[PDB]
């Protein structure tokens, strides 16, 4: 019941790698917060191959912790850790990775 | 610069005759740590009342060399003129020119030292030195060897003596030859193996690797911390690349002396990543202090400041000495005058105190995942680098209660004769 | 408990004084209310601490807040500090209670003040001038630097501001990206931006690490770059004072001679204790000094200790600050450095000044990774798009401050009211605090130029608040004077009625001034340690 | 004028002071002793 989660929404929309074991903890936290929270994500797989169209409560999940589709967008680029000189003319400007 | 003034620099002879960078240079007054007790550098600048400037070519080379004072006191074994035994006349001579020439005297005392009965007699320290057969005819210039390695041999054994602050001791606080440059724990830091041992020593370690680490002191795989921060930042890196690429050549000759059980090279040693559940925690009280400067993951900085946790010597060590050390006290190097420092974290820190027992639970998570997963650390491991390491054998006999009771044993075999 | 010079409250002042007098010799007690605090568990807490209060600034939730005598935090409040009139608002600062004081966590801004400002009254007839002048104050001035370990641009020449005897311990560390366009675009405008002196080290001092940009100066740095007073209070424990935590200071002993004999504090349990010393110092807060002067009225002085002229919790001052939030057209990538590096110091002086207060413009450089996250979460973009707005909004984010000269106005007060108690009983502090015209004209001339600015820097989004923000550095509530019977305080850190107490904190601060200048306070801490010496030497 | 420390009653714990002569059994002060001797019989050749 953990696998599920972890590829809930797709590789694209989220994390290519893996969450580090911070999804057992976000899963284990939302026990508490919905009961049908492990009934509705295992039917999510079969909709998309209703459920966001109009229903939007489902991104709870995937708003939470920021965890902002993260580590993050750019950690090259400003801090939270780096070396002293980190001016470096900005590094990039909008290569996302 | 002058030819003495080279060897000055080489020989260390600035590190311990002046009191940190506050006081002037080759004055005196500098407290080094040694299991007997603490003996003060005394004053070097040629003044003619307070310091050496009655010293002659005979007796300042007997003064350095053979270690006996102008009155007739015998010098403590605390100079390296042990090492200095085998540095040659012809440079000796150039020395005292350097000294009474270079150097601006100063008509300023330096405090004595002082330590306990029997270290308290001067004198004793003669039989002292003929157990330790330090003579040591002078060196004479080898010939099986090219020139580089004959002049290596000259900065590491007698000029720059770092073997007496590498090679361990014996019962009586004398260098062993049997085990050269093995390594042993000098007061609080230990120095560690730099024998020719590939998976034991620094043998693993790349030539230009080596060079650089000498040089500077940083290198992506070690840093030079504790009494090399001191070595470095006074005498090494003034050298030439030529002495210093010498002293390479000579490190890959020295015959290997390998440790009780070890498998991989120190720094070789690749860490498991691991996290923590968002105090007594390794890896959460590790979070709290050193995930900034390194990373969560030990990775250290992206170009290099701050050192990658996963395959360094400091934490490579069976031995947590270096690592107890390196929170107690934090390093602080000074390259061609561009300063690093990192904080110490002992109970006298400044920045954030760890007690004893918080000390042993990072070591412990931090050799587990990213040192050596044998090595493992002790609450009462990092009380005794607190203070000053495991007591020397010998030092237990500078107590007042253990030469009385000494006393009458000797009282026991005089009566015991009649 | 017995001991020569007891000082109360364990900051940046009293930690201070405590490292100079042991320093000197005699003994030194340091008693606080707050408890033995650690900077690892603050950063633990600031790391877990829920990332919506970041977005927004919150400097008082990881550090933890004590039952007995708690600390204000402004993410909803515990009403510990109640604040009444039309700008009750521009008040709304906070503090942090603990041995190191609100010092725990401060934007390392240390600031020397413009000798025109310590001849405010005799220059441009408005407040009351300090009793001293900016020569009287220059050395202290630099000793407190150098223990501090301040930063400043030495090899350059700025404008009219403070001039130097002696230039700055450390160097400027080198501007971000941020900072850079910043200064071209505001030079480009007309506005010089001038570096912040900065109590941080640009290179190692005092034993302490170099910053390297963690930005998180406010509320906790991880590697102590940046000065506390923890520092100042562990070398003043090491040096051979005695610090006791959870010491709630509330009533002192006085006689008819006015020279106080006993200190009485309560534990966290109600225990009172009585602790004897020949000179008595107290350095709390603006916000608590003065209301531990009130609280601790006793036979002899009614309305107060050292009240004979009835001007504490009066005469408050709190610059106040006009925000700024949107999206620039350019990527400013503000977040490099530390999180206050530039300012507009060219407003600091002038002739204008008898009319409207001098403007302080200046940015802040945090870093707006989670603000920006979290504005594009609420946007509700989810996957790439997402990226692509979040990479724009924290590219784009900046935020701006422009603060002010508040005068002291006797109608402010900080009566303890008996409404809202705490734990011990202790009145929870109020603060009523008006600001006047003119400091209203002040800040419709920093409007103009925070509209200027933003247009010139092409902002999207803007939202600048319509009401005066803080500064969380209190200046005031004890104000200085050569004449006893309109000042409170004398020149030499003593109060007037009081001639064996010895007060020394930004209450005793006179004019408010135009710079963040906990500076001053460190300086006039360390200029009454001379007082302690004369009367025990 | 009695008056009891702290450690006094630590002491009674344990059986009272301990006697001059029971420091000697301990395995340390008779190794210190036993070279003592030892030096005796070298120093007399
Ligand atoms: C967000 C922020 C921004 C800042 N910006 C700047 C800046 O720009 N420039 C600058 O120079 N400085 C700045 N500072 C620093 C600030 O000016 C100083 O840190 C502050 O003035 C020092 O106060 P303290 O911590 O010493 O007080 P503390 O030491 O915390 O005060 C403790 C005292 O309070 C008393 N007390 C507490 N509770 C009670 C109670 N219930 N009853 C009785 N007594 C009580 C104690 O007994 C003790 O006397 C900033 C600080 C913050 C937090
Ligand atoms: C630190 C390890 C030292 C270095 C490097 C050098 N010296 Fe030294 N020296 C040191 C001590 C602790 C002592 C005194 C202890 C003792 O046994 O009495 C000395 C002594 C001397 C003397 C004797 C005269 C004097 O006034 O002390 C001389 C002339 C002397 N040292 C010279 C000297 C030179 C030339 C060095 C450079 C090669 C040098 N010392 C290095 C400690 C240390
Ligand atoms: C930044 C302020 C640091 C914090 C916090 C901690 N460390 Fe550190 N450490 C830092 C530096 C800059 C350096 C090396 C100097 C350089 O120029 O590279 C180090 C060094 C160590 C080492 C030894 C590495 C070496 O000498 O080869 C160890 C084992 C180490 N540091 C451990 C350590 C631990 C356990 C910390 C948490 C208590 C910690 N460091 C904090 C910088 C900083
Ligand atoms: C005493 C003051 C020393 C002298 C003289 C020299 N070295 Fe040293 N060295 C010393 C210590 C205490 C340490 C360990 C620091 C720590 O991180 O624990 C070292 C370290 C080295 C190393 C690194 C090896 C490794 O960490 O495995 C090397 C290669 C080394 N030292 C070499 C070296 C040479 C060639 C010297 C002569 C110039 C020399 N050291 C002198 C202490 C002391
Ligand atoms: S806390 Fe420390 S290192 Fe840099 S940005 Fe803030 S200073």
């Amino acid at each position: 019941s953990i696998s599920d989660f972890m590829q809930l929404s797709a590789f694209a929309t989220g994390h290519k790698n893996l969450d580090l074991n911070i999804g057992s903890a976000l899963l284990l936290a939302f026990e508490a917060q919905k009961h049908d929270f492990s009934t509705q994500i295992k039917a999510l797989r079969e909709h998309i191959t209703p459920l966001h169209p109009t229903l939007i409560q489902i991104i709870r999940a995937w708003y939470s912790v920021i965890e902002d589709e993260t580590v993050y967008a750019f950690e090259k680029a400003l801090m939270y850790v780096v070396v002293i000189p980190t001016y470096a003319h900005n590094g990039p400007n909008y290569w996302v990775s | 610069i002058s030819r003495g003034h080279y060897l000055a620099i080489a020989a260390d002879c600035a590190a311990c005759h002046t009191n940190g960078r506050d006081g002037q240079f080759l004055a005196g007054g500098y407290a080094i740590s040694s299991p007997m007790g603490n003996i003060y550098s005394t004053n070097i600048t040629p003044s003619k009342t307070h310091g050496i400037g009655n010293y002659t070519l005979e007796q300042f080379s007997k003064a350095l060399r053979h270690g006996i004072r102008a009155d007739g006191a015998q010098l403590y074994p605390a100079m390296p003129y042990d090492a200095y035994n085998r540095l040659t006349d012809e440079d000796v001579k150039s020395l005292y020119a350097y000294i009474m020439t270079e150097v601006k005297p100063v008509d300023a005392p330096s405090p004595k030292t002082q330590l306990p009965f029997p270290f308290s007699i001067r004198a004793s320290l003669g039989i002292w030195k003929i157990a330790a057969r330090i003579e040591g005819k002078p060196y004479v210039f080898d010939h099986t060897h090219n020139d580089d390695w004959n002049r290596g041999r000259y900065l590491v054994d007698e000029l720059a003596h770092c073997g007496e602050c590498h090679t361990p001791r014996n019962f009586l606080l004398a260098p062993n030859q049997s085990a050269y440059l093995a390594g042993a724990d000098i007061g609080s830091w230990r120095a560690p193996n730099i024998t020719n041992a590939p998976q034991s020593g620094i043998g693993s370690w790349s030539d230009q690797d080596l060079f650089q680490y000498l040089k500077t002191g940083k290198t992506a795989h070690a840093r030079a911390a504790g009494p090399m921060a001191e070595a470095i930042e006074h005498s090494l890196q003034y050298l030439p690349d030529a002495d210093i690429s010498a002293i390479v050549t000579y490190l890959r000759s020295v015959p290997a002396k390998a440790e009780s059980g070890q498998t991989v090279a120190n720094f070789e040693h690749a860490g498991r990543p691991s996290s923590y559940s968002v105090t007594t925690d390794g890896a959460a009280l590790y979070e709290a202090v050193c995930a900034s400067c390194h990373q969560s993951d030990g990775k250290g900085s992206k170009d290099g400041y701050y050192p990658s946790l996963v395959g360094n010597t400091t934490t490579g060590q069976l031995n947590p000495n270096d690592l107890i050390a390196s929170i107690l006290y934090g390093v602080d190097r000074t390259t061609d005058n561009h300063e690093i420092l990192m904080p110490a974290f002992g109970p006298d820190s400044l920045v954030q105190p760890l007690t004893d027992e918080q000390i042993a639970t990072i070591a412990d998570y931090v050799l587990s995942h990213f040192g050596n997963a044998q090595a493992t650390v002790s609450a009462d491991a990092v009380k005794q680098v607190r203070a000053g390491g495991k007591q020397v054998p010998l030092a237990k006999l500078a107590s007042p209660g253990v030469m009385l009771l000494l006393g009458t044993g000797g009282i026991l075999g005089a009566i015991l004769v009649v | 408990l017995s001991a020569d010079v007891v000082i109360i409250g364990a900051g940046i002042c009293g930690s201070l004084l405590a490292h100079k007098l042991v320093r000197n010799g005699l003994s030194v007690l340091l008693l606080d209310a707050g408890p033995r605090r650690d900077r690892s568990q603050i950063v633990e807490n600031w790391r877990n601490m829920p990332p919506d209060n970041k977005s927004q600034y919150d400097y008082a939730t990881p550090y933890p807040s004590v039952p007995w005598a708690p600390h204000t935090n402004y993410f909803p409040d515990n009403n510990y500090l109640i604040v009444k009139g039309p700008d009750r608002t521009a008040y709304k600062q906070g503090i942090i209670k603990g041995v190191g004081g609100t010092t725990w966590h401060w934007a390392a801004s240390s600031w020397r003040y413009l000798p025109n400002d310590f001849k405010l009254h005799s220059t441009y007839g408005v407040g009351r001038d300090y009793a001293m002048s900016y020569d009287e104050l220059e050395p202290y001035y630099y000793e407190a630097e150098c223990e501090m370990g301040v930063m400043g641009p030495n090899g350059e020449e700025i404008t009219p501001s403070a001039p130097r005897q002696n230039p700055w311990p450390m160097t400027s560390m080198p501007y971000g990206y941020g900072d850079r366009t910043f200064t071209e675009i505001v030079s480009k405008l007309g506005f010089s931006n001038t570096p912040v002196p900065q109590a941080r080290n640009s290179r190692p001092y005092d034993g302490r690490p170099q910053c390297c940009g963690n930005n998180n100066c406010m509320p906790i740095c991880p590697i102590g770059a940046m000065y506390n007073g923890v520092y100042a209070a562990i070398k003043a424990e090491k040096l051979g004072a005695k610090i006791i935590p959870n010491a709630v200071v509330y009533a002192m002993e006085t006689d008819a001679k006015n020279r106080i004999t006993a200190i009485s504090f309560y534990d966290p349990d109600k225990q009172s204790h009585r602790v004897v010393a020949k000179t008595f110092v107290i350095a709390a807060n603006g916000i608590e000094t003065p209301k531990l002067l009130l609280l601790a009225a006793n036979d002899r002085n009614p309305h107060g200790i050292a009240n004979s002229s009835d001007l504490v919790g009066r005469n408050m001052m709190d610059h106040p600050g006009i925000g700024m939030s949107f999206q620039s057209a350019e990527p400013i990538w503000a977040g490099g450095g530390s999180v206050q590096m530039s300012s507009i110091t060219n407003f600091r002086d002038g002739d204008f000044r008898s009319e409207y207060a001098a403007t302080q413009i200046g940015y802040n450089n945090t870093a707006q990774n989670s603000r920006a996250g979290m504005k594009a979460l609420s946007m509700g973009l989810v996957g790439k798009k997402l990226d692509e707005e979040i990479r724009r909004r924290t590219a784009h984010g900046v935020d701006i401050y422009a603060n002010h000269e508040v005068l002291p106005d006797p109608n402010n007060r900080l009566v303890l009211s008996k409404d809202y108690k705490d734990a011990l009983g202790i009145p929870h502090p109020e603060v009523t605090y008006d600001v006047g015209e003119y400091v209203r004209k002040s800040a419709a001339i920093s409007r103009q130029r925070l509209m200027d600015i933003a247009k010139a820097m092409g902002g999207t989004e803007i939202e600048m608040t319509p009401y005066f923000t803080p500064n969380n550095h209190i200046t005031g509530g004890t104000i200085m004077g050569h004449d006893p019977r309109d000042s409170v305080v004398d020149k030499w850190l003593r109060t007037h009625d009081h001639s064996n107490l010895f007060l020394a904190t930004g209450a005793t601060m006179a004019a408010s001034g135009t710079v963040n200048s906990t500076l001053t306070m460190a300086a006039l801490s360390l200029r009454a340690a001379d007082a302690i010496l004369n009367d025990l030497k």
